[PDB]
């Protein structure tokens, strides 16, 4: 860029001068800058906007420090930073651009002005940084030779690195001191450890300087050096990070407890945004940067926030107190909408320069979780939801070796909690549809099993059963782009599969096809339990499914699928039954747990099914009679089911909650009665229970002992099911 | 060469806390004479 | 190994009956999966402010329990049926390979 620099003041041979520039012509500069937007032309054509831009250009270029020092001096004498900010502002907006020299002057001035606030305590310090702050990432736009390592060690050496980048680490204060109401007053001297809010240290002041309860509330502690009123839940460490041989003073100060509150809303709005700006700062420095160097800048960044102390902290907790508060707390909101929206900027900026094959831990949970602690703030905003969602989207699509096999178990809860808890607002569910469409377009089946994984510790403050199956519902379909939430994602729009391996969608019966071989993978297993929970969750809600489609349309191709589709679970059901044969095997915090893992997987699996078997059995007459009866279960399953009772009582009477089981209650009294035992093959199977049973009752019968805290109730449910069997079939 | 350069600060402001030591003794007066006046 | 084809080793289960599709996913995907209309409420500040809090202990706990060769290598493996396994027949995970293993290793002012 030739014209980018003084032509005429570098051509100059070098072989002193000094120029008388009175500080009153450089207030001329702002009347220009005003100029600026003059569209006015004279009766030649010359327009004065035209030449205020072109005089102030070649000013600029030729001396940046000649012309913007009559504004960085002034501010230091008094509080005009927000005009002096507006000026510059609008003097970016208007020139469009700035040259490398006098971009790179206004950012020293800049932070040499932070340092110096920072350095010498005034009334209007904080104010200042944080004004500051707001504008110094767009000055930082145009640099060239800005890298992190550089700015990192110039600054820390500096030593008041804390206030300009949020990867800053720094032991705070040990030991803090203060000051009662009254002069001259012994003073305290506390103790500082690293998550201790200031509620306590107000606590113990209050108590040890003998004050009545009464006027507690009328107390505060505030620092009368920096004019600084102080948060109750504020940490020590984040507002002292200095550790110095000089701890920081405060005072006890009384005053009337409305302006104490407005006066902590506007400190902490102000220091907000102050984080914010920070926050902007940063995103624009990792924003420009050569490609090549992109990844280091990414790696190290990542490196010092893994080691920063508090980061997740830092970027989840809000000072929920103070939105409750009428007055200022609708600001205080909107501005932290904002601060985390721009933390789940930096984050998927961050992930998309790191490479594709980053070998991760457990680790990555403390970044992703960073984005469930926005969405759990308030997921009902579209623009932070959409953005969350791309995001993710993103995230997926550029780690694809660890989303394929273990990456979705972190993010999955708490989009399913919020899922099931706003059924209400119709827009956050359509939403969160679409995203749960677009990952099982990125992953296939990986992502639907670690779905279920996810979903099945919550099943039931928990999702209902009725939201997994819509969830699904939503899925065997196709979802507008109600949010166009494929704006912000970077990637070939098509999203094809990710796998090469892997057209077609998806459907809930192959879904329980596919969980039921993870049963039969591993049966005595915790997944295989989680696996049949939610089989057992699942299957009754398609059952009503098909009921209902049934219901809508009567032409008998609906029959057709719905027989279809009764014979496919059929199989996969006897699949399982076959294939969970270890699980017929029989057989103090240690007990208990060996207790409920015995327990839950041969419960679950006789409440399937027997719930299906129930539901179809009287189904398939009125069906047909609607319209050969195919056997949904086979002999053999039958014996599997009935061995694995018999496995259940082996154990029931020496544990009182294996007896009052609602598995084993509900597979005795009503499932035999309804199975046709005409059959001698079937006859073995209730021959085996009836054993059992004698068995039992002869055991309790020998000896009193048991008799004495043996449970009779559910002996009597078992008798009348027997009968009941009996009573149904003569023979 | 960074060692010898931190050296030579703290040697420094070594010689400036030698003169701290001098002028806070000096100074540590008028403070508890205003703290007994107060008392009193 | 990158001139042969891919061809990936994937679940299979033979103790089920012929008429079950068995569906299609990797098998070192599963292996590693198995090692390891009202809502006033929930809007409530204090409900939400439980869970952040819930979330950060979280990631408290996380932080108290707290390069291509290799990926191509991995991927490798997992690309080709016979890759690290050793004549075609002694068995990347066989106990006597462990055995043969620990005996050669066996190592000792």
């Amino acid at each position: 860029l030739i014209t980018a620099i003084p032509i005429t003041q570098e051509a100059c041979y070098e072989p002193p001068p000094q120029a008388v520039f009175p500080a009153c012509i450089c207030a001329a500069v702002l009347p220009i800058v005003h100029l600026m937007e003059d569209g006015e032309v004279r009766e030649d054509g010359v327009a004065v906007s035209a030449v205020a831009q072109q005089v102030l250009w070649n000013c600029l270029i030729e001396d940046p420090s000649t012309v913007l020092r009559h504004f960085l001096e002034k501010l230091t004498i008094s509080n005009r930073q927000d005009e002096l900010m507006y000026m510059l502002r609008k003097l970016l907006l208007n020139i469009g651009d700035f040259p490398a020299q006098t971009s790179h002057i206004l950012f020293n001035y800049l932070v040499g002005l932070i340092m110096y606030f920072v350095r010498t305590p005034c009334e209007w310090g904080m104010d200042a940084i944080s004004a500051t702050l707001t504008f110094l990432w767009e000055v930082v736009g145009y640099v060239e030779g800005l890298f992190f390592k550089d700015l990192k060690q110039t600054m820390k050496k500096e030593q008041c690195e804390v206030k300009l980048l949020v990867t800053a680490s720094m032991p705070g204060t040990k030991t803090l001191v203060v000051h009662g109401q009254n002069e001259c007053d012994i003073p305290t001297q506390l103790p500082v450890h690293e998550d201790t809010q200031f509620e306590a240290l107000l606590k113990e002041c209050l108590e040890f300087f003998n004050i009545p309860e009464s006027q507690s509330t009328h107390y505060f502690l505030m620092d009368k050096r920096w004019n600084l009123i102080h948060y109750n839940k504020t940490y020590v460490r984040d507002i002292y990070p200095f550790r110095r041989s000089v701890s920081p003073q405060l005072n006890l100060v009384h005053m009337h407890p409305e302006k104490g509150q407005e006066l902590i809303q506007k400190q902490v709005f102000t220091r907000k945004l102050e984080e914010v700006g920070r926050v902007l700062f940063l995103i624009s420095l990792t924003q420009k940067i050569p490609t090549a160097h992109k990844q280091s800048h990414v790696s190290m960044l990542q490196e010092d926030l893994l080691r920063l102390p508090s980061f997740p902290r830092s970027a989840i907790d809000a000072e929920f107190s103070l939105f409750s508060d009428p007055q200022a707390g609708k600001e205080l909101f909107g501005l932290d909408t904002l601060q985390k929206s721009l933390w789940i900027q930096l984050l998927e900026e961050m992930f998309l320069g790191m490479p594709s094959e980053f070998p991760w831990g457990d680790e990555i949970m403390l970044f992703l979780n960073v984005f469930n602690g926005a969405l759990i703030l308030h997921p009902e905003d579209s623009a932070l939801l959409r953005q969350y969602a791309a995001t993710v989207i993103n995230t997926a699509v550029h780690f694809n070796h660890l989303f394929s096999l273990s990456g979705y178990q972190w993010i999955l809860p708490t989009m399913l909690q919020v899922y099931s808890d706003y059924e209400s607002n119709p827009q956050l569910r359509q939403a969160i549809e679409f995203a749960c469409h677009q990952f099982y377009i990125l992953h296939r089946k990986p992502f639907v099993l670690q779905l279920f994984a996810s979903v099945a510790p919550l099943l039931e403050k928990g999702v209902s059963a009725q939201c997994l199956f819509d969830l699904l519902q939503s899925l065997e379909g196709e979802t507008t782009d109600i949010l166009d939430i494929l704006e912000l994602v970077k990637a070939e729009k098509p999203l094809k599969s990710l796998d090469f391996c892997y057209d077609l969608t998806f459907s809930i019966s192959e879904a329980i096809k596919l969980c039921v071989t993870v049963v039969a993978y591993a049966p005595e297993s915790f997944r295989s339990l989680q696996m049949l929970m939610v089989l057992e969750a699942l299957v009754p809600c398609y059952l009503q499914k098909l009921k209902r489609q049934t219901s809508q349309v009567e032409t008998v191709p609906a029959a057709r699928e719905e027989i279809a589709a009764t014979a496919a679970l059929a199989t996969s059901l006897q699949a399982l039954l076959y294939s969970v044969e270890v699980l017929t095997r029989p057989m103090e915090l240690d007990e208990r747990i060996a207790r409920e893992e015995f327990r839950r997987p041969r419960e679950s699996l006789l409440n399937i099914c027997t719930e299906f078997y129930k539901h179809c059995g009287p189904r398939l007459k009125i069906l047909q009679n609607l319209a050969i009866a195919l056997e949904l279960l086979d002999v053999k399953s039958h014996m599997r089911l009935a061995e694995i009772a018999h496995s259940l009582l082996k154990l029931a009477p020496y544990d009182t909650q294996t007896m009052e089981s609602r598995g084993l209650r509900r597979y005795i009294m009503e499932m035999l009665p309804i199975t046709d035992w005409t059959a001698e093959a079937v006859r073995p199977a209730l021959i085996l229970i009836l054993k059992r049973l004698d068995r039992m009752f002869n055991k309790i019968h020998k000896m009193p002992t048991l008799r004495r805290q043996v449970e009779w109730e559910p002996a009597s449910n078992l008798i009348e099911g027997v009968c009941l069997t009996l009573q149904r079939q003569p023979i | 060469e960074q060692l010898e350069y931190t050296i030579e600060e703290e040697v420094a402001k070594q010689t400036i806390r030698m003169w701290l030591k001098k002028c806070l003794k000096r100074i540590r007066a008028k403070q508890q004479q205003s703290c007994s006046i107060i008392h009193s | 190994f990158e001139k042969f084809p891919n061809r990936p080793q994937m679940v299979k289960i033979s103790k089920l009956p012929s008429d079950f599709t068995v569906p299609k996913i990797r098998e070192s995907f599963m292996k590693q999966f198995i090692d390891r209309v009202f809502s006033i409420r929930a809007r409530n500040l204090l409900e939400k402010e439980t869970a952040v809090t819930k979330i950060l202990r979280a990631c408290t706990r996380q932080r108290m329990l707290s390069m291509k060769r290799k990926v191509q290598e991995e991927e490798l493996r997992e690309n080709h049926p016979y890759f690290d396994k050793p004549l075609f027949i002694v068995g990347r995970e066989h106990r006597f390979r462990n055995f043969c293993r620990v005996v050669v290793r066996a190592r000792f002012h």
